[PDB]
């Protein structure tokens, strides 16, 4: 199956610049009209730029023309989006999007979406993470839940990885999307549902959370 | 990038029906192709349906065909998305984007793009249920400085909201009652931590107050060390 | 390029209904997108409807929406085109081509292309009527060598066929009874010329025999000079 | 409105070659995946070649690979189809076809379609044309029909143009598609419906038929 994996993005003060990458797999970016759409709360999904085939003709939203640049690198099969002279209104989750080929297996294809934040008075912040093993009152109640709580991180974007002993785990993982706190940092939770058999049949469980790639983690064991 | 007013989300049980819609508020939309995008919690975006400018040609995703129906009343500047026989796989936030077509034209390039706010559709077979409160006990490691974080887990309640406090509102410094998560059971769950001086541990007693008035039920539950 | 068996054309009056279909005869089709192309007499090609591989996404042309319905039974390797409320604008030859998509794949490049023979759909409000035979007289210019072409026009008859002969089959050298044309009245019309020695003009008398047994009627009509 | 006008094609003996042209108007041939389809009686419409975007990747039917060549000339906005080593089975009406853009005003766009004929024992043949004015028995019957009969032309392709005095005419023109004769040449008819007023109110009427561009014509007048 084809895939579009996104990289780049982060935190920037007004006036700074970023470059988003979209790695194309299973197809070449040239025959397919790609575009970028940004997601902000209350702003839905709005197209900001799109490239239209070999002629290189490009579309830009009025608020980004003269600042953003769409581009393809076919020797690397990558769709780029240079974002210069960034303002606070540019803060959003930016998704890589393709042409829509409506008679195909899915209609459109989407990138994972990376957060782009533009602010001045707020610095970087690594997250505080505490991990709780299942309570005895819960294990006596036939179920077990590992609770991973993440707080005080900026910008508001994290990815949580759960690991039985060392192998990554698949199911029962429920993590909320980051939410703003009172000190204007962000918080997030991550729960791992678990039947008492697997909890007692494993040497350790770990909750890996990475913010700006920042592996912070905690490990709990029944012992 | 011009906004349409989006309406018609909400909660329902599996097999039910809901209708979403986007209309122009005070202006006439230049009629063009329209699509609906949804995003399940924690997952990526996906297209669910598209309709041509004239409203005669319709796309549907495979996990959606037969159950959903897209349509538009151009006289009312409104596109619709009738959703029937809803399943738990349909729980997502639905958007009202305009598609990106193979343009090849100066008219398709600078065409106005229309967006909707994004409404939540929740398909849950659960209903009113009080919460199960579990103590997240402190750890074996307590420095006599501070570093003592305890919490209480609020599991399997329905529906939102739930009000959490500590020691009947006496304790307020340092609590983080996180937003709730929807799980595969249709029920909500959250937890609320405080971090507290460890010298008071063993002498001061902490109970979190967990109100779920939708079911008319609190729980005040201690967080003592094992 | 592999053939499907196409069926379901024919004649009907305006407002009627017909169903076309293409199926695989003795093999299983690799399921993919399918379309229908039609060509009105004397005009170019146009797409009327398309359907995705799974059968959930359907296109329709604007002059066709509401009246036509495309569908497919993949268990039977068959695609259908239900046509309702047919009009005279729908009189054309319909084909069963597979579409050309934006491929971008080694699977869309070498995918098998399927074609249908091409069936005629005729929407006419006319019915059985005898022909009106008009003499196409020779011209003012007759060389005593040969060069004398006369004919008789067979106008506004229905339906096909009509049998034309000259002098009760005596004259047979040099006659060209052309194929018939369908006009905006729903009726057929043709003409049949012979070219004949001019020295016999004025002495030999020529009458063309124009049978339309669908209405049980001939006409033998002279072609004399004015 | 965009248009695709086709040129080229004709008669060729086995082993010869031709080049078909497709003039693109209102858009550029590079962003749009064009293709060629041929039409033959009993053979429907079969795709023979199609070009897929800037990557230049091409599709060919098995019977034409190694003989035909798809190509774009963007400096002239033209889609080409070189056809070498032609055989008798290649004889058909070849249509220029585009990508199908199914969410657009029409779905697909088609060229006019030019005839390509490959035969050996049959030479070129100019058409015999005779034009008949409306008969007196018909004009006395309240209607008038000009009858233009075309015969003995090879290959089987003609285009008929009707002209009141000198201006081209629009309506009431009905011309059959060419049909094979007994001597294996082709025949075609062209009728011009007419109300007795316009026939007597015009100095002349003419039926222009062109085969291989061959303007042969006849002119009739009420006088």
């Amino acid at each position: 199956e084809v895939q579009l994996l996104e990289s780049g993005g982060g935190l920037v003060q007004p006036g700074g610049s970023l470059r988003l990458s979209c790695a194309a797999s299973g197809f070449r970016i040239s025959d397919e009209d790609m575009g970028w759409v940004r997601q902000a709360p209350g702003k839905g999904l709005e197209w900001v730029s799109s490239i239209y085939g070999p002629s290189g003709s490009t579309y830009y939203a009025d608020s980004v023309k003269g600042r953003f640049t769409i581009s393809r690198d076919n020797s690397k099969n990558t769709l780029y989006l240079q974002m210069n002279s960034l303002r606070a209104e540019d803060t959003a989750v930016y998704y890589c999007a393709s042409a829509l080929e409506p008679l195909s297996e899915p209609l459109g294809f989407w990138g994972q979406g990376t957060l782009v934040t533009v602010s001045s008075g707020q610095p970087k912040a690594a997250p505080s993470v505490t991990l709780f093993p299942p309570s005895s009152e819960e294990l006596q109640a036939n179920k077990a839940t590992l609770v991973c709580l993440i707080s005080d991180f900026y910008p508001g974007a994290v990815t949580v990885a759960w690991k039985a002993d060392s192998s990554p785990v698949k199911a029962g993982v429920e993590t909320t999307t980051p939410s703003k706190q009172s000190n204007n940092k962000y918080a997030a939770s991550s729960y791992l549902s678990l039947t008492p058999e697997q909890w007692k049949s494993h040497r350790s469980y770990s909750c890996q959370v990475t913010h700006e790639g920042s592996t912070v983690e905690k490990t709990v064991a029944p012992t | 990038q011009v906004q349409l007013v989006e309406s018609g989300g909400g909660l329902i049980k599996p097999g039910g029906s809901l209708r979403l819609s986007c209309a122009a508020s005070g202006f006439t939309v230049s009629y063009e192709s329209m699509g609906w995008v949804r995003q399940a919690p924690g997952k990526g975006l996906e297209w669910v349906s598209a309709i041509s400018s004239s409203g005669g040609s319709t796309y549907y995703a495979d996990s959606v065909k037969g159950r959903f129906t897209i349509s538009r009343d151009n006289s009312k500047n409104t596109v619709y998305l009738q959703m029937n026989s809803l399943r738990a796989e349909d729980t997502a936030v639905y958007y009202c984007v305009t598609p990106e077509r193979q343009c090849k034209q100066s008219t398709c390039y600078a065409r106005p793009r229309y967006w909707g706010q994004g409404t939540m559709v929740t398909v849950s077979s659960a209903s009113t249920k009080g919460p199960s409160v579990f103590p997240l006990a402190p750890s074996s490691k307590s420095t006599s400085g501070g570093t003592a974080a305890l919490g209480c887990l609020v599991k399997d309640y329905f529906p939102e909201p739930v009000t959490v406090s500590w020691n009947s509102g006496a304790l307020t410094s340092g609590v983080h009652t996180f937003p709730a998560v929807l799980q595969s059971s249709g029920l909500y769950s959250l937890s609320s931590v405080v971090t507290v001086p460890s010298s008071s541990l063993g002498t001061q007693t902490y109970i979190c107050n967990v109100n779920h008035k939708p079911s008319n039920t609190k729980v005040d539950k201690k967080v003592e060390p094992k």
